[PDB]
């Protein structure tokens, strides 16, 4: 959460719930081209396609681009852009670790305008 | 959550496939017994993106088969507690919420949900609510939950979660 | 503890542990109910192949809220009342939907709570108007209170503060995010309101006329482009979104395509990759693995209980739609439309046409095809219950056969391991057993010589030999001829097997062995069928060990429960249970909980209390004051609760009601009370001396009821007490006798079924055994010792069979691999 609790993650780029989606339906239309998957695949297929935000490569990558050009951690990188407050106040109520770091004009600013990639 | 990590795993191949096709062998048993295991320390694992490189494969003396270190990037969820998810609550009972948050299997204790909300049973989705029926919590709704404390059993995880803050609830 | 309070209250028992608790009616909510009761279920058609009761379901609602009477009372005791419509099912169907009501209303009761708490917020400030409050209150079904709960969240949701006079977790739907750039008057300036079109729907016209607006849609979006919405193509996209929202969440829309659904909506099924090749003959999705707009009121019994099931392990994937694959959007896409020609016009209903076309794609197709799958799935849950609740029927439904003293021959493959069997008393309990340990084929006939030395000592009226393989049909002859130096039956096992593994037989029978403690139980069904039943599948786990249906597993678990204990409680108080008999033996202690008013809780109370006093049951008037039990529960108990006579009111073992007893003695005054107790006793002397018709307008004028068919049942209880109405045991058919032997049935043996087989001994053709034991005749036409050798197991498909001679026909023929 706030701190790292583990020791490995941190040289490990995160991937939004939608990047998530759109490389395993990759794997999937890979699969049915040429055995069978596990549950855990199908299952995390389901629940990524629920709570994907944004549908096209150029919408994530879009995403991507400006969250890279805001200067926030990588672990908060994507539990705001799969994620996608609406106020400011509630980003802060979610994340005990964004606090005290942002000014609260361009946070909303830029929630829009990821709101606006939708 | 969602992570693209690193991680190696060995690969012990039997000598029949030592054919034209045995690379293609070390990855076709990567991507089966990988994918889906449960390593605590690593969480979940869901797909295999890639392989970096396969290993150097020594033959095991004495025993024929053929040890290939891989290394691997591949998709991991990770329940770090203390955190805000998307839970998929799928079974209601007098001792709390049994929810799905994907791969993972999470519990939520009838004293970690807010005490407004008692348990109604016998509506056919049997559902915790509030006295007026304020917001009610049936089967798969899509409630947001702090994560607070995770137990490893080393088949799958299973994290307990709670609804004792802002905006817990229903979305 | 609950135990007590259970064992406490004047309540009929099975009232108490109802999860709601029940309640009495104020003849206004009862109309409502027998009205909705009547409608919702009983005359509704289902979409699978499976007017004056209104008043019936009116007085069966009073006899069970307002007086408390439970089931069984009402459906002997007060038949006038419910019959001719009302079986003893269907009052067990009405007290289930009492169920159903209650929970409706105690939604609409919170949920009108909700709606005045807003107009409390709203008007000390869209439009609550009444027609909000009105639909609330014309909700009929549990769908209906859904639509309008999601109605009002759509709009009034987002008032958290009406709890003011822990925040909300704020929605994720992009509407709020639009509603929030105030958007709401270009989905307003649309050319309808969402309700408008409504009415255009279910009245199939345009009743309502579209308010075309004198303006360009692009030249009216540049009033709204924001920082949240540049580019005004993109307030066209952030309106057809609210527009088709409000379309999709408002009822009246949602109700009418609703009905669409349950008359046109077609059923088409593909297989996975993996269901591509695990689906064959043998599997259960060979019928459906692929279809084409098969209409889902053509779907069958339990046909979509297996669809999706097979849906569920991965097999098949499905979809339900309305159109064919004239579509119905183009139906109602008129109702939406201006045909003047205009050019704004155009856009405008370019813009409505693409608005309402993404409330059907995007948001109404799938929930009413959900909703309709868990509609279809229910049916589906409900027939296999129903399937489950039949057979249970038909094995209680069958008489104790003609102190009965019977041996059971229990026999499992008689290899390592020997024949048992188990003599039984006149009245339930042991009395001897024996061992039958069937060259060794000549030992086999000291074996067949010392059952008629056994059977000579001790005398059984019956034989009855556990038909557990096909070794079954000899044994059959054997003690047959045994006893033509007395009846022989062939009857099954399938809960004598779960009798074994009981541990409640363990603590009856410790040191008799497995096939022992089986063989008991053949000697205890055939004496009295519904007494095993209650002892043996006295728990969860046990009744539902048994196999009523394959797909039994696929139901409701706790519903089957409840069908299945409903088929207890109807036949138990049917037949009756004799109390002083329990406390002797404790094999009938389990029938007693079957009892309306008893249960789990007063059913091992009063066998309790009566072990206080260590007393005999002479009168029903014992059990009110010296067993001092309250005489609400006392009017349902005592109605069913035998006592044998000869152990004094001789009407205490009949079925009449204490309370009318005194109308008993003027049936036997009249045949001219103490000289009366034994006079239609001893003869029915002459059955046309009591005029039935004329008492009964006598019982118009005291007695204050149409008593007309209870004087019958009185009548006919004098002629002959307790007469059992079970059909006498018959002898099973030999379909029954194939079915059992064999462990499989007509749908497994299915003409075509390509089988597993084993080769045993030629004798003409080739004879084959299966591994159910049956013979399997190898045509001459379709025959050579090369060809087909002798050991080994063939792939064989079957051209012809029967039940009497276990003849299964096989082909080993590779041209016979289709059709």
């Amino acid at each position: 959460s706030q701190l790292i609790f583990p020791k490995e993650f941190e040289t490990a780029e995160t991937l939004l719930n939608s990047e998530v989606h759109m490389l395993l339906e990759h794997r999937k239309q890979q699969n049915e081209s040429a055995q069978e998957l596990s549950e855990v695949f199908m299952k995390t297929l389901n629940y990524t396609a629920r709570f994907s935000r944004f549908k096209n490569r150029e919408t994530i990558a879009s995403v991507r681009s400006l969250l890279l050009q805001k200067k926030l951690h990588k672990f908060e990188l994507a539990c705001l852009a799969n994620l996608c407050p609406e106020t400011a106040e509630e980003s802060k109520a979610l994340i005990p670790s964004l606090e005290g770091r942002f000014e609260d004009e361009e946070l909303q600013q830029i929630l829009d305008d990821i709101q606006t990639k939708r | 959550m969602f992570y693209h990590i690193s991680l190696e795993h060995e690969i012990l191949l039997h000598p029949r496939y030592f054919g034209p096709n045995l690379l293609n062998t070390v990855k076709q048993k990567l991507f089966t017994e990988v994918e889906g295991t449960c390593t605590g320390k690593y969480g979940f694992v869901i797909a295999v993106t890639t392989i970096d490189n396969i290993g150097a494969g020594v033959i095991q003396p004495g025993r024929g088969f053929v040890l290939y270190p891989v290394k691997y990037k591949a998709i991991v969820f990770r329940p770090f507690k203390g955190e805000v998810v998307d839970a998929v609550v799928t079974q209601v009972n007098k001792v709390g919420l049994f929810t799905e948050i994907g791969p993972m299997s999470c519990f939520i204790s009838r004293h970690s949900i807010p005490s407004e909300m008692e348990f109604d049973p016998n509506s056919n989705p049997p559902c915790y609510k509030t006295m007026d029926e304020d917001i009610v919590i049936q089967q798969d709704d899509e409630i947001r939950l702090k994560i607070v404390g995770t137990r490893v059993d080393k088949n799958d995880i299973f994290a307990i979660g709670s609804l004792m803050d802002d905006y817990l609830g229903l979305v | 503890d609950q135990d007590n309070e259970i064992r406490a209250t004047d309540l009929p028992e099975r009232f108490q542990l109802r999860s709601i608790p029940v309640k009495g009616a104020e003849d206004d909510e009862l109309e409502e109910e027998a009205d909705w009761i009547y409608r919702n279920a009983f005359a509704t058609p289902t979409i699978s192949l499976q007017p004056s009761t209104i008043q019936k379901i009116k007085e069966a609602l009073g006899f069970m809220r307002n007086q408390h009477f439970e089931v069984p009372f009402i459906a002997f005791y007060r038949k006038e009342y419910v019959e001719p419509e009302l079986h003893i099912n269907d009052l067990w169907r009405v007290w289930q939907w009492d169920e159903k009501w209650t929970q409706l209303r105690i939604r609409k009761e919170n949920l009108t709570r909700l709606f005045e708490k807003m107009q409390a917020y709203q008007y000390e400030q869209r439009a609550l108007d009444t027609t909000d409050m009105e639909r609330l209150k014309d909700v009929q079904s549990m769908d209906e209170l859904k639509d309008v709960y999601n109605h009002f969240l759509l709009y009034y949701g987002r008032d958290i503060p009406k709890m003011q006079n822990l925040k909300q977790a704020s929605r994720r739907d992009m509407y709020t995010i639009c509603q929030s750039a105030g958007l709401d008057g270009l989905a307003k300036k649309f050319g309808l309101t969402p309700e408008q079109f409504g009415e255009n729907l279910r009245d199939s016209y345009q009743r309502h006329e579209t308010e075309q607006f004198p303006a360009e849609p692009l030249e009216l979006a540049k009033d709204y482009v924001c920082s949240q919405f540049p580019t005004p193509e993109a307030v066209l996209e952030g309106a057809r979104y609210m527009v088709a929202l409000q379309i999709a969440r408002e009822p009246l829309v949602r109700q009418v395509l609703r009905q669409t659904f349950q008359e046109r909506a077609k059923l088409n099924i593909t297989p996975t990759k993996k269901g591509r090749k695990d689906v064959d003959e043998a599997h259960y999705a060979y019928s459906f693995k692929y279809l084409k707009n098969k209409p889902v009121k053509e779907l069958r019994d339990d046909q979509f209980l297996k669809i999706c099931l097979a849906e569920d392990e991965g097999l098949l994937t499905t979809d339900i739609s309305i159109d064919l694959k004239q579509t119905y959007f183009e139906e109602i896409k008129q109702f939406y439309y201006r045909d003047e020609f205009s050019h704004q016009v155009q856009e405008w209903n370019r813009q409505r046409t693409m608005a309402i076309e993404r409330a059907l794609q995007q948001f109404l197709y799938v929930q009413m095809a959900k909703e309709l799958k868990n509609k279809l799935l229910a049916e589906a849950k409900e027939y296999v219950i129903k399937a489950c609740s039949r057979k249970l029927y038909n094995w209680l439904r069958v008489a104790p056969y003609r102190g009965i003293r019977v041996l059971g021959i229990a026999f499992s493959s008689a290899r390592d391991h020997p024949v048992f069997c188990a003599l039984v008393n006149g009245e339930g309990e042991v009395t001897d057993f024996l061992r039958l340990p069937h060259e060794e084929r000549e030992k086999k006939a000291q074996d067949i010589e010392t059952l008629k030395k056994f059977l000579l000592n001790k005398k059984p009226h019956v034989v009855t030999v556990a038909g557990e393989n096909r070794d079954a049909q000899m044994l059959i002859e054997d003690v047959k001829r045994i006893v033509h130096e007395i009846g022989v039956e062939l009857v099954d096992n399938e809960l004598a097997i779960l009798y074994m593994n009981s541990k409640k037989s363990e603590a009856e029978f410790r040191d008799y062995p497995p096939v022992l403690r089986q063989a008991v139980s053949l000697a205890r069904r055939i004496q009295d069928p519904l007494i095993e039943f209650a002892q043996v599948c006295s728990s969860d786990e046990d009744i539902l060990c048994l196999k009523f249906h394959p797909l039994q597993e696929h139901v409701v678990k706790e519903e089957l429960l409840n069908a299945l204990y409903c088929e207890f409680i109807n036949r138990v108080n049917e037949v009756g249970v004799d109390v002083n008999r329990a406390i002797a033996h404790p094999y009938s202690q389990a029938l007693i909980q079957y009892v309306c008013g008893l249960g789990p809780r007063k059913g091992t109370h009063l066998l309790k209390i009566l072990k206080q006093n260590n007393t005999r049951l002479e009168s029903r008037t014992q059990l009110v004051t010296m067993c001092h039990m309250g005489p609400k529960v006392f009017m349902n108990c005592a109605g069913f609760l035998k006592i044998d006579t000869a152990s004094i009111e001789v009407l205490d073992g009949s079925r009449v009601h204490p309370e009318t007893y005194e109308w008993a003695r003027k049936m036997a005054v009249d045949a001219l009370p103490a000289g009366a107790l034994e006079e239609i006793l001893e003869n029915p002397e002459r059955l046309k001396d009591l005029d039935l018709d004329a008492f009964a307008e006598e019982l118009e004028r005291q007695g204050y009821g149409d008593k007309h068919i209870t004087l019958y049942d009185i009548r006919a209880e004098l002629s002959c007490r307790y007469k059992d109405l079970r059909t006498a045991y018959r002898s099973p058919n030999t379909e029954e006798i194939f079915n059992m032997l064999t462990k499989e049935t007509p749908e497994t043996f299915y003409i075509g079924k390509l089988i597993i087989c084993n080769v045993t001994g030629i004798a003409i053709g080739v004879k084959t055994r299966l591994d159910n034991g049956v013979t399997g005749f190898i045509p001459t036409k379709f025959l050579p010792e090369e060809r087909v050798k002798v050991g080994m197991t063939v792939h064989c498909r079957i051209m012809k069979i029967d039940i009497e001679k276990f003849s299964a026909d096989l082909t080993c023929r590779t041209s016979d691999l289709m059709d």
